[PDB]
């Protein structure tokens, strides 16, 4: 039964640096994570967007459309769970 | 063969500018994005500059922002780096590095130049 | 704010056949987005291990890379005279990527 044991944190992030967001997640089976930005689940196809190990959500060359809310959700068969946080892009 | 090749290195006073060259062959230089990497006389390395495949996004840390500007040619294969504002902690070997494409995606450089030499004062 | 590499020692030499431990410490959690490259003189660099933990294509499996969290090391296995370099890790999670000062191998 997933919980998320450290969320992603809110940022204020430099334009056309790379920020990260993780989520630390245990349960059993090992929870998937995914993410949602502003309600909408990311989309690691944009090349900048890239979904790397350990739960870290990683964007290179930041944007002012960048800055929302995103959410972590973390997935078991069992259940899930969620937590999210504030990015400001400037 | 993966070949990059820097030149337009020298000596310059402080406050000049300067404009180098890699010329890149043997690989299809617009799918990939390029680094720019310098090295201190102490040897400490330094990331000075990213470049995307098309050249539609440029990074630069808060040590050289402003004073150097990055840009492509993918006709011709080459990478530039101009710098104005030159300061004596400028002095470095620059290289021309290539990003690799893995899986998963961090940001690794496979292939990198043998580099050209600058060096800022007197 | 920019994350810290520091790399342990800072210098050493040891003999042929050895094995050889080099540590490199994140001031926070960098995940294992970390990244290997050796340094010959007069050369520039080579990628080494990216992630911390993967293996470069061309390169020997006398090199491993381990660590998570703040923790980093990369061992060598059964010293070889080639493998005389510097070695420098690198935060690649956040920018500024920054590199570990770097680490002097020697033999005796």
């Amino acid at each position: 039964g997933p919980v998320i044991r450290q969320g992603p944190v809110n940022q204020t992030v430099a334009v056309d640096g790379t920020f990260v967001l993780s989520c630390v997640a245990t349960g059993s089976p090992v929870p998937t994570i995914l993410w949602r930005k502003d309600g909408v689940l990311v989309s690691t196809q944009d090349s900048r967007i890239k979904q790397l190990e350990n739960g870290v959500l990683q964007i290179r060359y930041a944007k002012l459309g960048d800055t929302g809310r995103y959410t972590c959700i973390a997935s078991t068969p069992s259940g899930e769970a969620t937590w999210s946080a504030y990015i400001e892009v400037q | 063969e993966v070949q990059l090749v820097e030149s337009g290195g020298g000596v310059v006073q402080p406050g000049g500018s300067l404009k180098l060259s890699c010329a890149a062959s043997g690989f299809t230089f617009s799918t990939y994005d390029m680094s720019w990497v310098r090295q201190t006389p102490d040897k400490r390395l330094e990331l000075v500059a990213t470049i995307n495949s098309n050249g539609g996004s440029t990074y630069y840390p808060d040590s050289v922002k402003g004073r150097f500007t990055s840009s492509r040619d993918n006709a011709k294969n080459i990478l530039y780096l101009q710098m104005s504002s030159l300061k004596s902690e400028d002095t470095a070997m620059y290289y021309c590095a290539r990003e690799a494409l893995l899986r998963p995606a961090y940001y690794a450089l496979d292939y990198w130049g043998q580099g050209t030499s600058v060096t800022v004062s007197s | 704010l920019d994350i810290q590499m520091t790399q342990s020692p800072a210098s050493l030499s040891a003999s042929v056949g050895e094995t050889v431990t080099i540590t490199c410490g994140a001031s926070e959690n960098i995940y294992g987005a970390l990244t290997w490259y050796q340094r010959k003189q007069g050369k520039s660099p080579q990628l080494l291990i990216y992630g911390a933990i993967n293996l470069a294509d061309d390169k020997s499996s006398r090199f491993s890379g381990s660590g998570s969290g703040r923790q980093y090391s990369l061992k060598i296995s059964s010293l070889h005279p080639d493998d005389v370099a510097t070695y420098y890790c690198q935060n690649v999670l956040s920018t500024p990527f920054t590199f570990g000062s770097g680490t002097k191998l020697e033999i005796k």
